[PDB]
């Protein structure tokens, strides 16, 4: 029926009060940002390869891995490249409106068809599969003005202490630390190696 | 979604396989029952065998017809070009060589070289030149495989 | 997650030593925090003066709040249905609701007009007048919802890449209308019309107290001026449509004249500056320019920047010793006043300074409004090779395309992100004479890889952490090519032989950044059209240059131009189904064809002003303007329909066919002049605004007032003549 | 119920018209095929061990 | 998907050499179009008698 | 192996390669002397296990 609002005024109050309460409970549970997901998923895969040319890293470890990057749902295209310090990205983009977890695991199970096909040196470096989209959010980590600290121990304290409780929180997809961690560097001398009748091998 | 127990079943026996088996890859596909269509034919000009057409199919129209929508599997007839080597026992006995020596000579000569750069970091202070160095490149033709010191 | 990693990981600061600290050289929290804290303040300034303007209207100082208590409540229902649909709040739903908040008050205006029409000329109590109000407002209030929702309901169905931006200007806005009609049916006309409305025989308008007693007689003079103006315009009726058809001809001409854009940028307090050097240059040859530009930015432009943070070894245009990029953080929004502190003046001043640099191709640029796609604005062009032809011919094709790049009149400043051919050193070995000297080949490979490839042997433990141990020669014996002759390898009988006895090398050329695409190698350039021009003519001007290439290679489009090639602005498919659904839906009120067909013809009258308002401002078309046209033609339609149904229902009551229209304008002139200015007097701090998010606020501010200024003072001169047409039989 | 629509024939027409327009949208915004998903899903593995 | 396959075949086949061709020896797609055409031909030839 | 020889070389190299994953509550890794190793990780309440 109709016309049931004249007789009961506070029954017309409480229907506004209950939607006011329903709107008041929705603010504390809805997340706040400035822009929604506009870009398609952009599943990236990168490796490292020390001391090799761009032609070597093109004819060794991207030609054998782009032949298995197939059989994936909603594949748009494969933006891949290579550099001179032995770096490469094979970032595959997908269609709009797709959950990126299956886009991770399909690229993973198709990358399993290439890991024994890689040479032995690049397999001990570590394949990296990330769900990075396009951009960064924030950078931190700096030296104080007290001196006696270079960039190397700063990078080592960034990697060995800070990013290990940081990379497993919410929203973290990719890290791009400037500079590497500590390492044991052994530098040789060719004249001393010739004097002691030794190779480097 | 249902691939979850399939994607962990491989880890129990991936490196436990023999290495020559492991050098091919365990292809996990969503093939269900049947095909859709077939393509590929020779033209009226001839001058093609039953191998070069398959090599052209897998070299030119494998990935544009498999990176598209809906394609889950393909079972091509024939395959690509391959630098096949057919040893002979008579000349091997004449030169007193084992085929394992031939395979080790091939796997020692046809190697890509990760050389590096001339101006690599950390360089000396004041160095004003950097250039990558290209070492031994992979072979191209058949006579390049003929000119291999056994 | 920004506030959950900016201080919850800083809990290691007691565990941190005293020699280290934490700064923030790059950040994005103000453009997400201060934007929301500004839009809540502009919502307060929106519903801050709408009480006082209607208080000036109805002349009630105490019984005044009664149409404006529902208004701060019904906006919570928008957040409720937005949480029910599972879409996060953004700039989009705030920019929708800041214009939706003024259009949802119109039912509260029309119910207090229903109160005043029995309060002024009648001495009836509101308890007995509530039935008289609801007998005529229920047949007029439930019909506007289905014709107002049908401008976003077909707009919500369109998806794609430019469909998720159509959402949050879709049905999330008009859900507030769909609940406001329900609370208008159930909440206002039984209690707000009755209980806060005493009877004091209201016929005042002579003294009004203070500085208030000179408005009602002027309003009566304006109503009589409108009543004589409609009598003047019904005299001939031929030139008043002969000047209508010329502005219909002007609409399509202005629509052709104005160009379009796509998602204009803001300041954002950030700037990127990439560097470039000729190839072969070391890291010091790029370090010699970043300190110079750092000193320049810290001294000559100190009134604009807070801090700079450069890196080297990595860039957006590749990496290596020929690369490097710098982040630039400017002042906060209250610290950089004036238009000279914007990102565009700083960008052109930075480019004018970088013109003075000789050996460095430094380029500074600003990111767009959207950060999750694209580093800059423009388009790209992949160059595939179908037949698998070699690298030099496609490099020459890229060279010919970049030669025929600055000569195109539809494009400007198109550049590659790759590099030229780097001079590399190709080494060669004579393994025949090497085996004659008694050395192998695999030991030679092992020695050269350990000597220069910087090999990695195994792991080691340091401070409870697993780290790596490398192996390499020394730098001072490898910086020079003849220093590469300083190495020795062991032969079969223990002794050593030098490197130059068997191996030599020469100088060749090779690209440092090799890029593949869909299995084949492909290089690319990126650019942008002329300032103001669209991307369609820029796309058409480059598909004629692709006949000038070594034949065997082809082109491809990717990036944000991929969806532009697929489905960009669908303005042919748009504005058609949305027009047809309201053209079929508005006949549900009048139950005729000729009268809804005639009152549908007010929709050209409101769209014309928002076109030349952008030209008077100086901005181009955008998706923000593309929904601004929808909301202003919805406002013009709802401001036109609520006066013609009174004339139609009072023609059959006691009046004639030509007299009922001017009688309806004589009786219902108050709310149509009320709610239009009551809406647009809150949009002025959004219409003119400078600060955080000022560009996207200007992308909707200059259109909404221009679309309605041709709709509330102009279109009321044309709507009753459209009603009393001779074909309306 | 009825009797609110014989006196309002165009309000009786507009429901059929909006149903026809929703049908005209759904005839183009729907995929067509021969048969639905009757087969069960199946996951396969493949190798090649020569010799 | 079948017409997408025929489009991504027909776009690049001018870049194939002239001593090559492509046919469809086995195909399941045209019987679907023939079936749906012959059953929409039994709609205009089915409602006129009613 | 021993507890230290299984603590230094395997758990300490897998726990560095197990980041970038959604809804991680915590990773409680442990080891014993007889050559066992556990990287049991907990997720959020009400997620999907597969």
């Amino acid at each position: 029926m109709s016309k049931f609002f004249i007789d009961r005024p506070i029954f017309a109050w409480v229907i506004a009060l209950v939607i006011m309460l329903a709107g008041g409970l929705s603010i504390l549970s809805l997340p706040v940002n400035q822009y929604p997901a506009i870009a398609p998923p952009a599943i990236a895969v990168q490796v490292s390869y020390p001391g090799a040319s761009a032609e070597t890293v093109q004819d060794t470890v991207v030609q054998v891995i782009e032949q298995q990057m197939n059989g994936i749902d909603n594949l748009r295209y494969i933006s891949s490249e290579s550099n001179s310090d032995g770096s490469m990205t094979i970032t595959v983009t997908f269609e709009q409106g797709t959950d990126p977890d299956i886009a991770q695991v399909q690229v993973q199970n198709k990358l399993q068809l290439a890991t024994p096909l890689l040479p032995q040196e690049v397999q001990r470096q570590g394949i990296r599969v990330t769900k990075a989209v396009k951009n960064f959010l924030m950078v931190v980590g700096v030296v104080s003005t007290d001196g006696s600290m270079t960039k190397e121990d700063l990078s080592n304290y960034i990697v060995s202490n800070i990013q290990d409780p940081l990379s497993r929180t919410k929203g973290v997809g990719d890290f791009q630390v400037f500079g590497s961690q500590y390492s044991m560097r052994i530098w040789l001398d060719p004249a001393k190696l010739n004097s002691y009748q030794l190779t480097p091998g | 979604i249902a691939q979850v127990q399939v994607q962990n079943k491989l880890q129990l026996a991936t490196p436990l396989l023999p290495q020559e088996v492991q050098r091919q890859g365990i292809r996990v596909t969503k093939a269900v029952k049947n095909f859709l269509m077939v393509v590929g034919v020779v033209s009226t000009d001839g001058s093609m065998t039953k191998e070069d057409l398959s090599n052209y199919i897998v070299s030119n129209i494998q990935d544009p017809l498999s990176r598209t929508k809906g394609v889950g599997d393909f079972q091509v007839f024939g395959s690509q070009y391959s630098m096949r080597i057919w040893l002979d026992p008579a000349k091997l006995n004449s030169y007193q060589l084992t085929p394992g020596d031939v395979s080790s000579a091939i796997q020692a000569q046809n190697v890509q070289i990760s050389s590096g750069q001339l101006g690599g970091l950390p360089a000396v202070k004041g160095q004003q030149l950097n250039a990558t160095i290209i070492g031994k490149t992979r072979l191209q033709t058949a006579e390049q495989f003929e000119n291999i010191l056994l | 997650t920004a506030k959950a990693i900016r201080q919850t990981i800083a809990n290691l600061e007691p565990f941190m030593p005293q020699g280290m600290k934490v700064v923030y050289p790059y950040d994005t929290t103000p453009v997400v925090s201060a934007s929301i804290h500004e839009v809540v303040k502009t919502l307060g300034e929106a519903i801050l003066l709408v009480f006082l303007v209607m208080y000036l209207f109805l002349q009630n100082f105490r019984a005044t709040l009664i149409p404006t208590i529902a208004v701060p409540v019904v906006l919570l229902g928008t957040f409720g249905v937005l949480a029910a649909f599972g879409f996060s709040i953004n700039t989009l739903t705030m920019f929708g609701m800041v214009l939706a908040i003024g259009l949802l008050v119109d039912d509260a205006i029309v119910v207090v007009e229903n109160v005043e029409r029995v309060m002024a000329e009648e001495g009836l109590s509101p308890r007995e007048a509530a039935r008289k109000s609801m007998g005529q407002i229920q047949g007029a209030l439930v019909g506007i919802a289905m014709v107002l929702s049908a401008v976003f309901l077909p707009m919500a169905f369109f998806g794609g890449s430019t469909g998720v931006i159509y959402r949050q200007f879709s049905i999330t806005i008009v859900s507030a209308m769909a609940l406001s009609v329900i609370v208008a049916l159930i909440l206002t006309p039984a209690l707000c019309a009755t209980m806060l409305k005493p009877i004091e025989k209201g016929d005042h308008g002579e003294h009004k107290g203070g500085f208030f007693g000179w408005f009602n007689r002027m309003f009566l003079s304006t109503t009589h001026g409108y009543e004589r103006g409609v009598a003047s315009i019904l005299k001939h009726r031929a030139p008043y449509l002969l000047i209508y058809v010329v502005i219909v001809a002007g609409m399509i001409w202005m629509f052709t004249r104005i160009p379009t854009a796509f998602l204009p940028d803001e300041d954002q307090g950030v700037l990127f500056a990439q560097v470039q050097t000729p190839p072969g240059s070391s890291a010091e040859r790029t370090q010699v320019v970043v300190d110079s530009m750092r000193e320049y930015l810290l001294e000559k432009e100190s009134s604009s920047v807070s801090s700079v943070f450069t890196v080297t070894g990595f860039n957006f245009a590749g990496r290596g010793q020929s690369s490097g990029m710098a982040f630039i953080m400017l002042k906060p929004w209250e610290e950089r006043p004036g238009g000279e502190n914007s990102v565009f003046e700083l960008a052109k001043r930075a480019q004018m300074h970088f013109f003075s640099f000789k050996d460095a191709m430094v380029f500074a640029f600003a990111p767009p409004s959207v950060l999750e796609l694209g580093n800059a604005t423009g388009f790209d062009l992949f160059l595939q090779d179908q037949a698998g032809v070699g690298h030099e011919v496609l490099l020459q094709a890229r060279n010919k395309f970049l030669m025929l790049a600055a000569q195109n009149p539809a494009l400007q400043r198109v550049r590659p992100n790759g590099m030229s051919d780097e001079p590399q050193y190709k080494l060669e070995i004579d393994d025949e004479k090497a085996s004659a000297l008694g050395v192998s080949l695999a030991d030679i490979n092992s020695t050269v890889s350990i000597a220069w490839g910087s090999s990695y042997v195994n792991d080691f433990i340091d401070r409870g952490r697993v780290k790596r141990v490398y192996l390499q020669g020394r730098p001072d014996a490898r910086m020079n090519p003849d220093d590469l002759s300083k190495w020795y390898v062991r032969n079969d009988k223990g002794e050593m032989v030098p490197f130059n006895a068997f191996a030599t090398g020469k100088w060749e050329y090779g690209s440092p950044k090799l890029e593949r695409y869909n299995g084949v190698p492909a290089m690319e350039i990126l650019g942008e059209p002329a300032p103001g021009l669209s991307s369609g003519d820029a796309m058409a001007a480059v598909e004629e240059i692709v006949k000038q290439l070594p034949k065997g290679v082809g082109y491809s489009w990717t990036g944000l131009s991929y969806e532009e090639r697929l489905s960009g602005s669908q303005a042919p498919a748009l504005y058609a189904l949305s027009l047809l659904v309201v053209f079929l839906c508005l006949a549900a009120l009048y139950e005729s064809w000729s009268i809804p067909f005639s009152v549908m013809l007010v929709v050209p009258l409101g769209v014309i002003g928002a076109l030349l308002a952008t030209s008077m401002r100086g901005l181009s078309n955008d998706v923000f303007f593309q929904v601004g046209l929808l909301t202003t033609i919805g406002l013009s339609a709802k401001n036109a329909i609520l006066i013609v149904e009174f004339a139609k229902e009072l023609h059959e009551q006691g009046k004639g066919i030509v007299e009922a229209a001017i009688e309806a304008c004589r009786m219902r002139l108050r709310p149509i002049v009320m709610t239009s200015l009551a809406f647009i007097l809150g949009v002025v701090p959004l219409a003119i605004s400078t600060g955080a998010g000022s560009g996207s606020q200007h992308a909707i501010g200059t259109g909404v007032i221009g679309g309605m200024v041709t709709a509330t003072v102009l279109a009321i001169f044309w709507v009753p003549l459209f009603y009393v047409a001779v074909s309306t039989l």
